[PDB]
């Protein structure tokens, strides 16, 4: 697995932070601001599943 | 007699004709070249000639 | 058959008047299209000032300086002062052929800053928009225009070999037995022992690409 | 079967650009840098003016940054390693393939040694080809 | 069948160079004018993903704009310019020209031709299109801005008394020069099926993308004419003061007829090509024939015949159709688009599934669409669509499925044919990336949709009310939506790397079981296509090519009833 | 014009749909799938009378529309029928003549 | 051409026999969520699309009735049989951007109404198309 939980654990750390902060913002312009935060680290959460879905049965060799 | 181009084929009468709006005899579109012709030729029968240029060093 | 100068639809000249697309003559729009793109910038040293429209005298006259010594500068960066007689085609030198488009470009957007309102007018475009697209637009114009312009003049030089290589296309497809398309080349020379032509070698001149160039 | 050989000539090779000899053909690098930068210098300089909208500030900026990132790429010049995988049932380099299409016209290569019944799954009567492969 | 001489001093046809290796100056001038079906595919795919990254910017501050009740950056003025650019370029600029791009692409490959019939008109249709996004766009350009009153152009506020800017005639003209493009390409693949077929490669021979492109160049024909009929009208009646469009004279519902005539067959013609690419997908991945074959040609054309009579449940809220008419009509062109399902199912019916990413793609694309189709014929049923039209459920249902297909399906066929295209792969990891960011952000982003539009929310709505309840629904969905487009992100990545560092096809056939003709040519084809053709006698040749030894045992398998005329006795005598 | 049949020798068996006796060349054939494909709008009729009749309206014409519904489906439904036995008579006789079926 | 000319005849029935029920249902029946009468869109629709298969149908069959048993329409054609010439086939042309561009200033020109450029739009192409179908045919130079 390895950077797969990497990731996992990493973007758990921005989407929970940006959860912190769509609550303080809250309405403003910066809403959104905290809204991308929140995207990325679900970005990067489905990155490392993505990682663990290629690697649980590779279609490629490092050949 | 009536006029034939003289670019256009010869063919056999009971045939019909060379082309009609329905059907041709050919897949594509007919050649602008005149499909009798069989290409390639000589370059010496194409006219062309091919310069020789020299310019100052 | 058609107006040109309806000078009684103007009135005599006055001081305190004027009008909205007020412009000059068209060879004269490049001059002031740059009066309006150059900025703001004015000195002001203590008792004197140097207007903001100096830069606009300054960068005319380099580019009309330029343009008179463009031979000299050419001659020291090609490294060329031979006697010539024949012309250059102008896809065979890219380098001058892409800074005389960007040049062309670079005074077309002069030409066209320089009636600018009318063009707002006319085609409904923000006149600030359109005083900001001559300022950006002389740089990334220009470059845009030399990109685009270097590549085409690499590949009409390259489309030239492709035919002095392999001959014209003539455009007629032929199925061998095999099941394989071939098109149908002309070469403009000899041939080799298996069909392929002997390239020939550019000569400077135009190579025809169509079967009735040759007259067929 | 014949081609003619390449020449450089003040640096632009003929293989890059066929015409090399006619004419001035690539002005260098350190001249595509020096107008980049002195244009991104006028890009920033458009800031100090009298104008009031920071619209004009935001394509002034974005356009600077994608000059300056154009100018750092070109500068550094990146390149990457090709891929050395194999993905699915792709070979690896070097592997010669054959005409499949030959082979199943002449009944040789990959469509040769078929058996009866597969020769006769095609039309092709075994009798007829008994006698020229297998024999 | 003759066999030939084993002649002498053979050896294979060179194989062409892969994508990458390009001098400069290669394409510059050969963009410009060439004449070749692929060349001109490939930039139709590109010039098309290049719209969907534009129109999916204007989605992405719409939704933005929808995060939080108040307008926090947008007026309702450029939240309706928006939505309205968003759809239409999606539709127009995106959706149409990729269908024919892959069409352009992949056709002539598949029937066997060296080129399309009319090679210069297909390049007008490429450069037609790219005016006609040009100038839809170009209204963003003035002061006022793009077109306002939605993709649907409803009448009177599109006449000039209610919507006077000049982009609401730089958006018709638009409308207008993509459909010429449209027709162009129409034109052309359907001649080039009649005329150019490769011998043996009967009707009933063709791979069914093929199929699909024969009756949506019908439909595309029919409709096209009809929209530059009607908006010409409308550009008439504004310029000119014209008065076909008048209230009084009917002319809202005339707008919303012709409208929804052009309009609900141009969604069939974008569903079915990616069906068809889908249907190329499924088996090759199986490595089992496409079940129901001549049924599924069946079912295609009954959707091309069906498709011109249901127009108008579009109109059911309008007072002023016959209800009943129409939603039976709704009801029946269910059923030959469901019955792809089950030739789908049947395909993969205890097969051998290999899970590269178009195989997964396909899938995601199958699962995705399934719910899109089961929300339409809700609003098939007039009582549900009383409460369902113009809600943000009719969002969610049209975004389920026109990412199902037009999306997912795309995606699948990029994959599946950016070997044959480059002669390179692409890198299944990124691949894998991109399917599940597109995948968990869409479902996130349009799933909770369905419950906000059942609860009161109407679409094209700017601004809403805190006390609506809709807050939280729309929160969610803005997340999601962000975490949607950062899907494009490893796409572009994949896509620009493989092109010129990507791992080189030595191979025909680098999934191994390619059914179609396409994979019986080298990775990329030459020019004119083919260096040889094989034996045209199934619909699948290029398996038939590549192994042998399987040609007795399907032919044996083909059919559950038990045929015995293996046992046959010879007929004929001897001539071929 | 081309032959009747094909040299087949025993043991190969074709794929044959746009064979000289296949239904789906006929033109019989195809007349017939439209009229099959129209037939349904008949039964969609007489749903729509019954049905509103049920909740007690189209009153004065209900039994007009069930009329024409079922007349119109099974005129629809005989005469497409028909013509589809009519497009698959050659293939049927093929089927008589020779033990071949694909 | 078999099957494609015959294929057109599905269609073509369907179309006409949907245009028939929607004019007569549309003028007798009623319902209280519309008014009776013809609805004259769908009408002209259906009867005109069912005008263009019965066009594309009708021609393609007459054709077919007097075209050879071609080797593509045969399903034990030899791959040798279509050996021989296949037809012409434009190489290149710069015509068709130019086509685009015209179509592009006329179009432009019809948004802002400017009558010049309508007119120039117009010329421009009448020439484009002419230069068009004139590429494989101009003259050699005669100096
Ligand atoms: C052009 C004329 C032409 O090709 O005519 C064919 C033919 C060539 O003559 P010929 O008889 O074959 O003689 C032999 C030649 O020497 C044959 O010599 P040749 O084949 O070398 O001649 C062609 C040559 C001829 O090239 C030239 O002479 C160049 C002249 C064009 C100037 C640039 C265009 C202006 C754009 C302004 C935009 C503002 O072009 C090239 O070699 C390369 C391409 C040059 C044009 C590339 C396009 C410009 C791209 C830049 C666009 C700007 C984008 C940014 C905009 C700003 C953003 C804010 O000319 C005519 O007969 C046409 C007459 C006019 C009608
Ligand atoms: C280090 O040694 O530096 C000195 C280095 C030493 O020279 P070198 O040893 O001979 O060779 C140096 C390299 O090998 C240089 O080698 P290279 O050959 O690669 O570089 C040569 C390059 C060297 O020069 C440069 O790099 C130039 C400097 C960079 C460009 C600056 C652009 C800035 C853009 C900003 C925009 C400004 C205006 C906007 C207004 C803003 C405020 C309102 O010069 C050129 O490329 C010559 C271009 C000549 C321009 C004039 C062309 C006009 C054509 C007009 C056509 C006429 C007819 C039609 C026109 C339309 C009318 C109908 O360079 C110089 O001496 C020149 C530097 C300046
Ligand atoms: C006229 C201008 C000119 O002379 O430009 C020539 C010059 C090409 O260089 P060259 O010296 O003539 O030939 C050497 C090239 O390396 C030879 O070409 P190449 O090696 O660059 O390969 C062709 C090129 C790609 O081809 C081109 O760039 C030219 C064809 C497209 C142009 C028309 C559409 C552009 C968008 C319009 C939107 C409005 O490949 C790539 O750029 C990498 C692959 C595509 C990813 C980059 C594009 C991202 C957006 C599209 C996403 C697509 C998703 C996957 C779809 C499946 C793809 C198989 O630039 C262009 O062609 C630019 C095209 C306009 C952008
Ligand atoms: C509205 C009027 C539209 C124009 C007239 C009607 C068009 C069809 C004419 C008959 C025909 O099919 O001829 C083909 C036939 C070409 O035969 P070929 O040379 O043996 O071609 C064999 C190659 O394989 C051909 O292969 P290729 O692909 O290399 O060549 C493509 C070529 C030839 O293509 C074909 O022959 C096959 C396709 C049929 C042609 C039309 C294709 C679709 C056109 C574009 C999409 C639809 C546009 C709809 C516009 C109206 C919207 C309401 O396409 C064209 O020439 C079509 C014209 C382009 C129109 C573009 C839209 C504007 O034409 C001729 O040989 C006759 C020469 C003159 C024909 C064009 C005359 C145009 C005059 C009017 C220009 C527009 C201005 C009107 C102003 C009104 C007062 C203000
Ligand atoms: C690719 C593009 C599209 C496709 C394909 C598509 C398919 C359908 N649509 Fe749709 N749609 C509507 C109904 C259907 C139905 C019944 C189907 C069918 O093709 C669905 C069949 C597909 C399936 C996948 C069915 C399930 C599959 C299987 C295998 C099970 C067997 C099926 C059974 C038993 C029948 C289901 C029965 C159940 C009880 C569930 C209606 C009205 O009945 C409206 C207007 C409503 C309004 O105005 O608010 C509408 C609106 C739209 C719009 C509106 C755009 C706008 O702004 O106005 C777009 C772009 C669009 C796209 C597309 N739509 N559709
Ligand atoms: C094939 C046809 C279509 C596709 C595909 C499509 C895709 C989307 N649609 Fe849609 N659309 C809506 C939302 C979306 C979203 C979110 C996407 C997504 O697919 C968009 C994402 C796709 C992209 C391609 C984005 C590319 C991203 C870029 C370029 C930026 C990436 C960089 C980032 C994020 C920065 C990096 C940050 C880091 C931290 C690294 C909504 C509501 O949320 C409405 C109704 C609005 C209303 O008020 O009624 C709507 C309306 C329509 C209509 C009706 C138009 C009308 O009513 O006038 C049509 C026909 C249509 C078609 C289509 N639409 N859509
Ligand atoms: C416009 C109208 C569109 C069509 C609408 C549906 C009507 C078509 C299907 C039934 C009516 C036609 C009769 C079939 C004629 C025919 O081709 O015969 C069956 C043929 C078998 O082939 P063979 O064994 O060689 O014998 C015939 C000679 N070829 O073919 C087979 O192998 C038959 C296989 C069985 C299933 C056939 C079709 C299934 C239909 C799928 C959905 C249709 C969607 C319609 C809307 C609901
Ligand atoms: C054959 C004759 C065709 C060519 C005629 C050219 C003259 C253009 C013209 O007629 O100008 C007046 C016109 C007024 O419009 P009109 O067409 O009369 O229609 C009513 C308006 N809806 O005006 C217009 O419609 C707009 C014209 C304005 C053109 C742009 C002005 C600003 C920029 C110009 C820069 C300088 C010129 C550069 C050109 C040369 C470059 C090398
Ligand atoms: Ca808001
Ligand atoms: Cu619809």
């Amino acid at each position: 697995m390895g950077k797969s939980f990497a990731l996992l654990v990493l973007g758990a750390i921005i989407l929970a932070g940006g959860v912190w902060y769509t609550i303080e913002v809250g309405y403003s312009v910066m809403a959104i601001v905290a809204a991308l935060i929140m995207a990325a680290g679900g970005g990067i959460i489905t990155w490392g599943l993505a990682v663990a879905a290629d690697v649980n049965s590779p279609t490629s060799h490092k050949i | 007699k009536h006029f034939v181009d003289p670019a256009w084929p010869e063919h056999n009468p009971a045939d019909g004709h060379v082309v009609t709006e329905l059907i041709s005899k050919v897949a594509g579109a007919s050649s602008p070249w005149g499909d009798d012709k069989e290409f390639p030729v000589s370059a010496e029968e194409t006219g062309y000639v091919h310069p020789y240029t020299r310019i100052n060093r | 058959v058609t107006t040109i100068n309806a000078i009684w639809n103007l009135g005599p000249y006055n001081p305190s008047q004027v009008s909205a697309g007020s412009q000059p003559d068209v060879y004269m729009l490049w001059t002031d299209g740059a009066a309006r793109v150059m900025p703001a910038w004015e000195l002001y040293l203590g008792n004197y000032t140097i207007p903001a429209v100096f830069w606009v005298a300054v960068m005319l006259g380099i580019l009309v300086v330029l343009l008179v010594t463009y031979p000299f500068i050419e001659r020291k960066f090609t490294g060329d002062d031979a006697h010539h007689n024949l012309l250059q085609r102008p896809r065979d030198v890219p380098v001058r052929t892409s800074l005389g488009v960007m040049a062309l470009v670079f005074y077309i957007l002069l030409t066209v800053s320089g009636g600018n309102d009318v063009y707002a007018m006319q085609f409904h475009v923000s006149l600030n928009a359109m005083t900001w697209i001559g300022r950006i637009g002389l740089i990334v114009g220009p470059a845009i225009a030399y990109f685009i312009t270097y590549r085409l003049c690499i590949g009409l030089q390259r489309s030239d070999r492709e035919v002095l290589e392999h001959g014209i296309e003539t455009g007629i497809i032929k199925q061998m037995p095999n099941g394989a398309f071939i098109e149908v080349h002309q070469p403009l020379g000899p041939v080799d022992d298996h069909g392929h032509p002997i390239p020939l070698p550019y000569a400077g001149a135009a190579v025809p690409k169509q079967m009735n160039q040759l007259g067929y | 079967s014949h081609t003619i050989e390449p020449e450089i000539y003040r640096g632009v090779s003929t293989l890059d650009e066929p015409s090399a000899a006619w004419g001035w053909h690539g002005l260098k690098r350190n001249t595509i840098q020096l107008a980049g930068w002195i244009s991104v210098l006028f890009m920033l300089g458009y800031n100090f003016g009298n104008h009031k909208g920071h619209v004009e500030t935001i394509w002034l900026l974005v356009i600077t940054a994608l000059l300056v990132i154009g100018l750092l790429i070109h500068l550094f010049e990146p390149k990457l390693s090709q891929v050395r995988t194999i993905t699915s049932r792709n070979k690896p380099v070097g592997h010669v393939e054959p005409d499949w299409t030959y082979d199943q016209a002449t009944l040789t290569g990959t469509w040769g040694n078929l058996t009866d019944s597969q020769l006769r799954s095609v039309n092709i009567e075994p009798s007829r080809v008994a006698h020229l492969r297998a024999a | 069948t003759a066999v030939a001489p084993r002649v002498d001093g053979h050896v294979a046809p060179q194989r062409p160079e892969p994508t990458g290796h390009a001098r400069k100056g290669s394409k510059a001038w050969l963009m410009m004018t060439t004449t070749d079906h692929k060349q001109l595919g490939i930039m139709y795919i590109i010039m098309s993903f290049s719209f969907f990254f534009l129109g999916g910017l204007m989605a992405l501050l719409i939704r933005a704009e929808l995060f939080t009740p108040g307008l926090q950056f947008l007026s309702n003025e450029q939240f309706n310019q928006l939505f309205t650019m968003h759809g239409t370029v999606m539709l127009l600029l995106y959706g149409t020209p990729i269908v024919w791009g892959f069409a352009n692409y992949v056709l002539p490959l598949q029937i066997g031709a060296p080129d399309v019939a009319f090679p210069r008109l297909n390049a007008f249709g490429f450069w037609i299109t790219t005016v006609g996004g040009v100038a839809m766009l170009t209204g963003f350009l003035t002061p006022g801005g793009a077109a306002d009153f939605g993709w649907t152009m409803y009448s009177p506020l599109s006449d000039a008394i209610h919507s006077p800017g000049l982009g609401s005639d730089m958006w018709i003209v638009g409308v207008g020069a993509t459909g010429i493009g449209s027709v162009a390409s129409a034109i052309n693949m359907l001649t080039t099926i009649l005329c150019l077929r490769a011998p043996g490669m009967t009707m009933f021979r063709m791979p069914i993308f093929t199929w699909n492109i024969f009756v949506v160049s019908v439909l595309a024909l029919l409709i096209f004419p009809l929209l530059l009929a009607a908006a010409l009208g409308v550009l008439y009646d504004r310029k000119l003061g014209g008065h076909l469009y008048d209230p009084a004279n009917g002319g809202s519902l005339l707008w919303q007829h012709l409208f929804w005539f052009f309009g609900h067959p141009e969604v069939y013609v974008l569903a079915l090509p990616f069906f068809g690419i889908v249907s190329e997908i499924i088996p090759v991945f199986s490595r089992k024939p496409m079940f129901g074959y001549v049924g599924l040609i069946f079912a295609t054309l009954s959707i091309g015949a069906l498709s011109m009579a249901v127009w108008a449940h579009h109109m059911f809220v309008t007072g002023a159709v016959l209800l009943p008419f129409f939603s039976f009509m709704t009801f029946l062109i269910s059923v030959p688009t469901g019955v792809k399902f089950f030739n789908w199912v049947g395909t993969m019916w205890k097969g051998h599934i290999t899970w590269e990413t178009p195989m997964i793609w396909s899938v995601g694309f199958m699962a995705t669409f399934l719910f899109g189709g089961l929300t339409g014929i809700m609003l098939a049923s007039p009582p549900l669509d009383f409460h369902l039209a113009d809600s943000y459920f009719l969002i969610a249902h049209f975004h389920y499925t026109l990412f199902g297909t037009v999306v997912f399906a795309s995606c699948a066929g990029v994959y599946f044919w950016f070997p044959k295209m480059t002669g390179r792969m692409m890198d299944e990891r990124l691949g894998k990336i991109h399917f599940w960011l597109t995948f968990v952000g869409f479902h996130g982003t349009f799933l909770i949709q369905h419950w906000v539009g059942n609860m009161g929310m109407p679409r094209r709505y700017a601004d809403y009310l805190d006390s609506d309840g809709f807050t939280i629904y729309n929160q969610i969905s803005t997340v999601f939506s962000f975490l949607l487009g950062l899907s494009v992100i490893p796409f572009i990545w994949n896509v620009f790397k493989s092109w010129r560092y990507g791992e080189l096809v030595t191979v025909d056939d680098p999934w191994g079981y390619g059914n179609s003709l396409e994979w019986a040519t080298s990775c990329p084809p030459p020019r004119h296509n083919f260096a040889s053709l094989p034996r045209i006698r199934s619909e699948r040749p290029a398996f038939e090519l590549h192994y042998p030894h399987m040609i007795e045992r399907m032919r044996a398998e083909a059919h559950t009833g038990h045929h015995d005329d293996i046992n046959a006795p010879e007929l004929g005598t001897a001539p071929a | 014009p081309a032959p009747e049949r094909m040299h087949y020798i025993k043991g190969y068996v074709p794929v044959a749909y746009s064979s000289p006796h296949s239904s789906l060349e006929r033109s019989a054939t195809w007349l017939g799938m439209g009229f099959l494909l129209t037939a349904l709008a008949g039964v969609g009729a007489v749903l729509f009378a019954v049905g509103a009749n049920s909740v007690g309206q189209q009153q004065e014409h209900w039994v007009l529309y069930s009329i024409i519904g079922v007349v119109f489906a099974v005129v629809c439904t005989v005469l497409g029928t028909v013509l589809i036995i009519k497009g698959r008579a050659p293939y049927n006789r093929y089927v008589k003549e020779t033990g071949r079926t694909q | 051409m078999k099957s494609s000319a015959k294929l057109m005849y599905g269609p073509t029935v369907f179309m006409a026999a949907m245009a028939v029920i929607y004019i007569f249902a549309t003028m007798h029946v009623s319902d209280g969520g519309s008014v009776k009468g013809v609805e004259w869109v769908g009408s002209v629709a259906l009867v005109l699309s069912a005008g263009l298969t019965l066009m594309l149908g009708v021609y393609l069959h007459f054709t077919e009735v007097r075209v050879d048993v071609l080797p593509e329409d045969w399903e034990e054609a030899e791959v040798a049989d279509k050996a021989g010439t296949l037809g012409f086939f434009s190489p290149s042309s710069i015509w068709p951007a130019a086509m685009s561009g015209a179509v592009g200033f006329l179009a432009f020109g019809v948004v802002y109404f400017h009558y010049w450029m309508i007119a120039v739009g117009l010329m421009l192409l009448i020439f484009t198309i002419t230069k068009l179908n004139l590429q494989y045919g101009v003259p050699k130079e005669k100096h």
